[PDB]
């Protein structure tokens, strides 16, 4: 009973919100992998100019 | 693997922000007065070219 009450409190009406959370997570992760070369370039080459 | 570079970037960003925030009021006052003299130069472009 306690576990069911806690699960109901945690997942009352979060259906659409959790759906949006999962969809956003997967979209952002896929797009981030798709653009990993620009991210690596930024990380590598930001330091020289900034420290200059 | 590129985490030391991330740390370097963050520390440099903080230092550069500090330097820019220290040097910004003079830069913007100079930009105001440079706007004044640039307006003056624009109003007399023909005079400058003839000169």
């Amino acid at each position: 009973g306690t576990l069911l009450d806690e699960a109901a409190t945690a997942f009352g009406g979060l259906g659409p919100s959790l759906q949006r959370l999962v969809d956003s997570t997967q979209a952002i992760a896929g797009d981030f992998r798709a653009n990993i070369d620009p991210v690596n370039d930024i990380i590598e080459n930001s330091g020289p100019i900034i420290d200059s | 693997p590129r985490m030391p570079q991330i740390r370097r970037d963050i520390t440099g960003l903080a230092n550069l922000g500090e330097v820019y925030a220290d040097a910004s009021p003079d830069l913007f006052d100079g930009l105001d007065n440079a706007v004044t003299t640039a307006r003056t130069l624009n109003e007399q472009r023909g005079n400058l070219d003839q000169a």
